[PDB]
């Protein structure tokens, strides 16, 4: 397995940014997707995830800014990220994982690929 | 709070987890560190429109009431935010009560994939218990 994201980058507070990651490598679309990001000091916190049902989940601190999408068929993810703030300075990694009877979650021990992530940075 | 690795082994041991169901102590240590990296206040959504609380993780669709998780069983009689104290009386007690059955600790995803089958006795080596 294989990912491959994109997107990311300086933008000031208020605006929006999208990101977007490609997973090569599974036999079918029996997983899960997601984001996570780790603040400066702190742990990675999963903030967006989707299902290969299209459900989603989000982490309090982001529902209905952050929207997460997936093309299953493409195996293709994106995260539109409206109306951002500083709090939301971070590294940002696409993750894939073992999904449980098509449920996905934000912990982030259940993903067992990651990449190389993009750094988001947003200016007051 | 966020437990240290044997901190929270001589807690479970404590609350009378080693050899629960034949499962080692080792087992349900694994189990808090993938499930929740041992703090007591970890919560996780899912897809399925259910949450996970707690050290041990435990799920509103069938253990605790939420009151926000369509098709809630609430099986362990409790409100969801019993789970979420530095206290992990109340969800050792529901882990208990899931594990009883026989699919046992498979209840657990991140135990299932990252602990079962593998040598959990190493969770709580170096630890006085």
């Amino acid at each position: 397995v294989q990912l491959v994201e994109s997107g990311g980058g300086s933008v000031q507070a208020g605006g929006s940014l999208r990101l977007s990651c490609a997973v090569s490598g599974y036999k079918d679309r029996n997983y899960c997707m997601g984001w996570f990001r780790r603040a400066p000091g702190k742990e990675r916190e999963g903030v967006a995830v989707i299902d290969s049902s299209g459900r989603t989940a989000y982490a309090d601190s982001v529902k209905g800014r952050f929207t997460i999408s997936r093309d299953v068929a493409l195996d293709t993810a994106y995260l539109q990220m409206n109306s951002l703030k500083p709090e939301d300075t971070a590294m940002y990694y696409c993750a894939a994982g073992w999904s449980s009877l098509g449920s996905c979650g934000t912990n982030r021990n259940r993903y067992n690929y990651w990449g190389q992530g993009t750094q988001v940075t947003v200016s007051s | 709070k966020v437990f240290g690795r044997c901190e929270l082994a001589a807690a479970m041991k404590r609350h009378g987890l080693d050899n629960y169901r034949g499962y080692s102590l080792g087992n349900w240590v694994c189990a808090a560190k993938f499930e929740s990296n041992f703090n007591t206040q970890a919560t996780n959504r899912n897809t399925d429109g259910s949450t996970d609380y707690g050290i041990l993780q435990i799920n509103s669709r069938w253990w605790c009431n939420d009151g926000r998780t369509p098709g809630s069983r609430n099986l362990c009689n409790i409100p969801c935010s019993a789970l979420l104290s530095s206290d992990i009386t109340a969800s050792v007690n529901c882990a208990k009560k899931i594990v009883s059955d026989g699919n046992g600790m498979n209840a657990w995803v991140a135990w299932r994939n990252r602990c079962k089958g593998t040598d959990v006795q190493a969770w709580i080596r170096g630890c006085r218990l």
